[PDB]
């Protein structure tokens, strides 16, 4: 399967 | 696959070296309550493991086979010289 | 861990193998046994000791130049 | 000379007369522009100092510090426009006025050609910093903190005033060149020691040596971010500049009287770095680290060895840039957590990944990891000290060993480890904080390629 | 070998100390002894980049080994006879070493018993 | 490692209690409370959970080990400890 | 019965060999009954502010700020000069300083002695 | 709370066997020694003198504290084990994901929509679940850290958010 | 002796919400919806070339990925190093100091031609 | 030491990862037939470490 | 879940295996003879290199 991984926003 | 769990009619204690302790407990006066657990570790392909020195000389039979042809090749080559 | 692994696990059983891992096993295990005594055949002396170690006691005093007790 | 001064002071009318919201912009523009012009002054000739007039001159020692101060000036503006946004325009303008007025004095004293002229703005830097610590400081004990910082330096500076004017009445002028050329062997007469003590204690106080250092933890912690950087990155270093300049007429008295300070400094650095190993406050820990590095320079300057001066100037700058950065690290973390305890916000790396890096080279630079300029400083000083005496390496190297433990101690306690569950206000880092942090680290490694720029006149 | 026990467990006066020998004069005990005639002068042994501990009498059987190694490249199975010749030379050098060791060893016990023989008669 | 899902757990779970000779296979139920009906002494209950411990490879804290009491509840505590939801 | 385990400040006695709780009283058990109650009294409201949706901030621990205060400021106001404090201050103060002074003084008093009579070698020492 | 004697014996039984496993290593020895270790346990089960039972467990763990393997066997995931919070550095709290930039949030629309439901649910449930707390809180503060479930229908059990929304033990 | 029915129910819902939450932690077939990606002329040429799939394409695929990796990571760096060495570093004295090439008895040199003398005959040691 | 000592680690690492990241030497046994290549690799490495002649 | 069939593990281990099998033969035969070789060992202690490990 595939499930959402949580990660701090690296966009900034 | 669905990881078919084998039907539990094969991992008993007879033959598996645990039963030696089983009668020893019977000699003491107790019945071992978990022999069928360790049975898989002493049954199937997991049984009859090689001895210690048996591990180190693994491949000797082929290693010696490569030896005899090797000396034959060089002895003939030396003879031709 | 998707379906289709060639090493599909087992429960309380001997895991399945493949011919590839066996043939890669004994060959190096055999060729290690090839190499150890192959060099033994051709380089026996170094491990054996090659040149001998002489024993000092048997050597007389003439080569050692040890003059007799009188002088 | 003038090409730096008038641009600095003419910057003051700009901030006062600028638009309501453009103050940060135009001030930052020309503060960086002033830095560029100051870098043009970085050039030096072989042996004769770059002399401009009777009032101003620069040498291979003053120039690296000059470009450092001008380089600093944008950084406080960058570091301060977060806790001063909710303030009346006049107070913001006044805050900016304090910084550039402070920075203006720094250019003046470093370029001063006369010791008294060096002296007049030597304490004049105190008035703007006193305002910064007291008014805009964010704490309660800042009031007692400002008093401790103010009185300590004055208690040491006033003997210099009596000493300095005594030189004028005895040896004519106090022009730095005229002192150096007409230097005479200071005698061992029991007055000359008090002569020696007065000419030295003033620079001792604002270069915290063990015993005369309790103002610094109270100076740094309660001061606002901009106050902490300027105080730790340049202010602890006027004392340094004075010693290289004023020790010209303290020999050979420096040879014999150096002993009490050398023992106090060498033992003090082990003690102070030990305090760093068990500091509850992040800002205090960085502050005490400054004492250890600064105390190393005390031994460096007071040995009076060519190598010792060179490593001093290397640690002169490298510590200042590093200490300013670490204070930025603590500040950038503080407002998010609104506390100063180190263990309050653990495991920050998992939340802020880039700050994990910025904290990482920051800790490595303070580690004197080669080839960072800090290593060139410490390693040069160790060799000079070792030539002076073989034993000191036991003290010297022990400091590096202690310096390792506490430096990564803040790294593990804050950055690494498990994130704190209760806190939920940690937002992704503003790119201002990120930009500022690179503004600090990047010139440091850029300096690694050219140590000769900051080695000093002894080079 | 066993002389360690003979020195420490037994008396120490009858084992020639390795830091002391030779002590008796070489001519003493050796009438008309010959000198180790060296072969490769200091020049050739020098520019061969020969290391000091190898700058010995058997070094002559080491230098041409390098020459054989030079032409042997890339083959590393050559120089077998030359290397064996070199090792055999060090054997000849080595076999002399304990010969000198027992030369001093046998002499000093001989000196001891001779001394007792020439002292107890009085 | 393929996702270990609760159907596999109970299959492996009841595999071991059925293995336990003190609990012969016929009357194993998913919610068969041990000493209430199977008569398994609580002193052996602190023993069947280490059998579970090696079965799935992890430690069961004692605070809940004494509370791990029924084969379904055995499975239930297994699932959340390894976030088994499928 | 192999010899016992004697504890130490660095290797304390484990609770498995501690005689107190193995000899409980009809009072000590009562003592360890409100221990959990106050612990819950500290845990309950903590989770309340921890699980509060409106809560956007940091749950300051009064114990934490107490520790920082007691270790930063509440020392001198509670300090009293006594022979224990006085001697320890002198021992850890002037003590090491004067000790290092003597060590460095005699070392320098030997170094200049050697070079003054030419009893030391600095043939290749130039970059001092 | 009350660490009554029977739990202590179970503590003794469980941990000693684990140490015994670390000693015998081989399964047959471990099985054999466990039964005799078991046998010497249940044989003394008839003691109306609970103090004597305590006296029997004075020398008990003292022998264990002698007989303890200096390196007991621990599965790596447990405290002391090799894989202890090894994957902690990966797990990140869910609230940090609210910070995500809208473009990042747009990359996962439906899951973020599901988050909104959870955010909505936890909002009104908080007042409901907190209201259940005071109305049934025992006098003189909480006596036991155990938390009562949701008595009525529909409402969620109090203080459910962090336990339910706890990051999974294998985050990657 | 097993949870009390209330806390058994508490763990029941705690299980139930956790299952729903863990279920809600999944992805979707479309997820993640990444944006358009800038592409260059060369890569999709390789893509359509490799679409055939037979080993004829892939054998020269690895060699090309090895080709441009050799040029831009081995061939280029050694070029600038040689230029730096040959005309900057070696332009300064005592920067690249060799060892004297060890010469052996009987070995001639090419710079001045002559062969230095052979070794004098050994004392004939044989084993 | 660069060759055989470096070996023993990922040879051990092979058993670690394959047997569910377990590093306690008391949990293996019978791996000779289970991982013939890893077992083959280790015996050569151990023999090299012991100093078996000509290798 | 015992498995080593992954080529990455197989290739990496085998790469050093052929390295470790020969290893010293190449290096010792290739490097110039640049340490002094002792020749006359009394056989009793020349076997010690093998006696102690075999013991
Ligand atoms: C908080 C206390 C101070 C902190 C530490 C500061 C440094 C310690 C020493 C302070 C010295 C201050 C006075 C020095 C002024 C310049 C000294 C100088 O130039 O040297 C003169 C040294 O002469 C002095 O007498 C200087 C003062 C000596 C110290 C006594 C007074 C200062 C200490 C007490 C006042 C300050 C302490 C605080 C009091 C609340 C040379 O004159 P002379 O005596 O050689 O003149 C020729 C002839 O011999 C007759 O004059
Ligand atoms: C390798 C070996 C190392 C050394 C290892 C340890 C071996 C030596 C110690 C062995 C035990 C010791 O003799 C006596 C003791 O602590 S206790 C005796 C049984 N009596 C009780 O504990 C109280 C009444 N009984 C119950 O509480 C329950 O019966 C019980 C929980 C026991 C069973 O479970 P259920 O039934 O509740």
């Amino acid at each position: 399967k595939r499930l959402f991984i949580i990660k701090p926003s690296g966009f900034y | 696959s669905k990881m078919e769990l084998p039907d539990y009619k094969q991992w008993k204690i007879e033959g598996t070296p645990l039963e030696t302790v089983q009668e020893k407990l019977a000699a003491r006066g107790l019945r071992d309550p978990w022999g069928r657990n360790e049975a898989w570790r002493y049954s199937g392909g997991f049984a009859n493991n090689v001895s210690f020195v048996g591990a180190l000389l693994k491949g000797f039979k082929w290693g010696f086979a490569a030896f005899v042809v090797a000396v034959g090749a060089e002895y003939y080559l030396e003879s031709q010289n | 861990a998707g379906g289709g692994v060639h090493i599909e696990p087992r429960y309380r059983q001997f895991p399945q193998l493949t011919r590839s891992q066996l043939i890669q096993a004994e060959f190096f295990s055999a060729t290690m046994w090839f190499w150890i005594l192959w060099r033994f055949w051709h380089d026996s002396d170094a491990v054996l000791g090659h040149f001998p170690y002489p024993d000092p006691s048997q050597w007389t005093d003439e080569e050692l130049g040890i003059l007799p007790d009188d002088e | 000379m003038l090409k730096i001064i008038i641009p600095t002071t003419m910057l003051l009318p700009m901030t006062w007369m600028s638009k309501h919201n453009m103050i940060w912009i135009n001030a930052t523009v020309h503060s960086l522009l002033i830095s560029l012009i100051s870098l043009s002054l970085l050039n030096q000739l072989g042996e004769n100092s770059l002399n401009f007039s009777l009032t101003f001159f620069s040498d291979s020692l003053s120039a690296p510090l000059l470009v450092l101060t001008t380089w600093l000036l944008p950084l406080m503006l960058m570091a301060s426009q977060s806790h001063l946004s909710k303030e009346t325009t006049t107070r913001k303008k006044l805050y900016i006025t304090m910084l550039i007025l402070l920075q203006l004095f720094l250019i003046m004293t470093f370029t001063a050609t006369e010791l008294i002229l060096f002296y007049i703005l030597f304490e004049a830097t105190l008035v703007p910093t006193l305002i910064i610590i007291t008014r805009w400081g964010n704490q309660t004990e800042r009031l007692n903190a400002g008093l401790y910082f103010l009185f300590y330096t004055l208690a040491g500076s006033l003997p210099l005033l009596v000493a300095l004017v005594y030189i004028q009445n005895t040896t004519g002028s106090l022009n730095f060149l005229i002192i150096h050329y007409w230097s005479h062997p200071l005698s061992n007469s029991w007055s000359n020691i008090f002569m020696w003590l007065a000419c030295i204690m003033a620079f001792m106080v604002k270069m915290p040596l063990y015993g005369l250092h309790l103002w610094l933890p109270k100076a740094h912690v309660e001061a606002p971010i901009a106050g902490s950087m300027v105080l730790a990155a340049v202010l602890l270093k006027l004392g340094g500049y004075g010693m290289m300049r004023i020790t010209t007429i303290l020999n050979p008295l420096t040879n014999y009287m150096a002993y009490p300070f050398l023992m106090l400094s060498m033992w003090g650095m082990i003690m102070t770095s030990s305090i760093c190993l068990r500091q509850t406050d992040l800002k205090s820990l960085i502050a005490y680290s400054s004492v250890s590095h600064m105390a190393l320079v005390i031994v460096a300057i007071m040995i009076q060895t060519p190598w010792s001066f060179m490593g001093a100037t290397a640690l002169m700058i490298a510590h200042g840039l590093t200490s300013s950065m670490l204070f930025c690290l603590a500040n950038t973390n503080y407002e998010r957590v609104h506390s100063r305890t180190m263990i309050l916000a653990r495991g920050l790396q998992t939340l802020l990944p880039l700050m994990a890096t910025w904290w990482l080279m920051a800790s490595l630079t303070n580690l004197a990891l080669p080839p960072s300029i800090n290593l060139i400083g410490e390693l040069f000083i160790i060799t000079a000290s070792f030539s002076w005496s073989n034993i000191t390496i036991i003290l010297m190297g022990m400091n590096m060993m202690i310096t390792a433990l506490y430096s990564l101690y803040m790294l593990i306690t804050t950055q690494r480890g498990k994130y704190t569950h209760h806190i939920n206000n940690i937002k992704a880092s503003f790119t201002r904080e990120n930009a500022l942090m690179a503004l600090h680290i990047l010139p440091l490694l850029l300096l690694t390629l050219n140590p000769k720029m900051i080695l000093g006149p002894l080079y | 070998g066993a002389h360690l026990a003979r020195r420490y467990l037994g008396d120490a006066s009858k084992e020639p100390d390795p830091l002391r020998m030779p002590t008796f004069p070489p001519d003493y005990g050796f009438p008309e002894r010959k000198e180790r005639e060296m072969v490769a002068t200091q020049q050739e042994m020098n520019d061969a980049q020969l290391m000091l501990q190898q700058r010995d009498y058997c070094a002559h059987y080491l230098i041409q080994l390098l020459k054989c190694k030079r032409d042997s490249f890339p083959n590393f199975l050559a120089c077998k006879h030359e290397q064996h010749d070199w090792d055999y030379c060090e054997h000849l050098d080595y076999v002399k070493r304990m010969k000198e060791f027992e030369r001093e060893r046998r002499l000093l016990q001989r000196k001891k018993r001779r001394e007792q023989r020439e002292a107890e008669m009085a | 490692a393929p996702p270990l899902t609760l159907e596999a757990i109970k299959d492996r779970v009841l595999y071991v209690l059925k293995l336990y000779d003190k609990i012969d296979p016929e009357k194993l139920s998913v919610n068969s409370h041990f000493m209430k009906d199977l008569g398994l002494d609580s002193l052996d209950q602190v023993e069947i959970i280490m059998a579970m411990e090696d079965e799935f490879g992890f430690e069961i804290p004692d605070i809940d080990a004494e509370k791990l009491m029924c084969p379904q509840e055995i499975v239930d505590y297994i699932a959340d400890k390894k976030d088994v939801y499928e | 019965s192999f010899p016992k385990y004697k504890p130490s400040r660095l290797a304390t006695l484990p609770a498995t060999l501690d005689p107190a709780e193995y000899d409980i009283s009809p009072e000590t058990r009562k003592a360890q009954a409100e221990r959990l109650a106050i612990r819950s009294r500290l845990k309950r409201e903590y989770l309340l502010q921890y699980n509060d949706p409106n809560r956007l901030g940091v749950i300051e621990d009064p114990a934490l700020i107490r520790w920082t205060y007691a270790r930063s400021a509440n020392i001198y106001p509670n300090f009293r000069p006594t022979p224990k404090t006085s001697l320890l201050g002198a021992l850890f103060g002037i003590g090491p300083l004067f000790f290092w002074y003597y060590v460095f003084k005699t070392d320098r008093d030997k170094k200049e002695k050697l070079i003054q009579e030419g009893k030391l070698d600095q043939t290749f020492n130039i970059s001092y | 709370a009350y660490l009554t004697h029977q739990q202590k014996v179970l503590r003794l039984y469980k941990r000693a066997l684990r140490h015994l496993e670390s000693w015998c290593v081989h399964r047959d020895k471990y099985r054999y020694f466990a039964c005799l270790m078991r046998a010497r346990f249940d044989e003394h089960k008839n003691e109306k003198d609970m103090v004597k039972a305590t006296q029997l467990l004075r020398q008990a763990e003292e022998e264990f504290w002698y007989g303890q393997h200096p390196q007991p066997y621990i599965f790596p995931e447990s405290p002391g084990g090799t894989s202890y919070e090894r994957y902690e550095c990966y797990k990140v709290p869910e609230w940090c994901l609210d910070d995500w930039h809208p473009s990042e949030k747009a990359m996962y629309p439906d899951y973020f929509a599901k988050r909104e439901q959870w955010k909505r649910l936890r909002r009104e449930s908080w007042e409901r679940e907190v209201k259940q707390l005071q109305e049934e809180t025992p006098p003189g503060g909480p006596r036991t850290e155990a938390l009562p479930p949701a008595r009525k229908e529909g409402d969620l059990p109090p203080l459910w958010w962090h336990i339910v929304t706890r990051p999974r033990e294998r985050p990657m | 002796s097993g949870y009390t029915p209330d806390e058994k129910l508490r763990l029941q819902q705690l299980r139930e919400l956790r299952r729903r939450w863990l279920k809600d932690q999944e992805l979707s077939p479309r997820e993640p919806v990444l944006p358009p990606r800038r592409v260059w002329p060369m890569e999709q040429f390789w893509n359509k070339f490799l679409q055939d799939g037979a080993p004829w394409k892939n054998v020269i695929y690895k060699t090309y990925r090895h080709s441009i990796f050799a040029v831009t990571h081995v061939l280029i760096p050694v070029w600038i190093i040689h230029y730096y060495l040959k005309y900057h570093v070696t332009a300064k004295p005592y920067t690249v100091v060799e060892r004297k090439p060890r010469i052996f008895p009987g070995d001639t040199i090419l710079e001045t031609g002559e062969v230095i003398p052979l070794m004098k005959e050994f004392p004939d040691q044989h084993h | 030491h660069a060759f055989f000592k470096a070996m023993l680690f990922m040879c051990s690492g092979s058993i670690i990862h394959s047997l569910n990241d377990e590093q306690d030497i008391r949990k293996m046994g019978g791996l000779y037939k289970a991982m013939p290549f890893t077992t083959t690799a280790l015996i050569i490495g151990s023999l090299a470490l012991t100093g078996m002649p000509y290798l | 879940l015992i498995n080593e069939n992954n080529p990455l593990l197989i290739n990496s281990i085998k790469r050093l295996l052929i390295g470790s099998i020969f290893a010293g033969f190449i290096i010792s035969n290739n490097i110039p003879p640049m340490t002094v070789p002792n020749t006359t060992m009394p056989l009793y202690m020349k076997m010690t290199a093998l006696i102690v490990t075999i013991m």
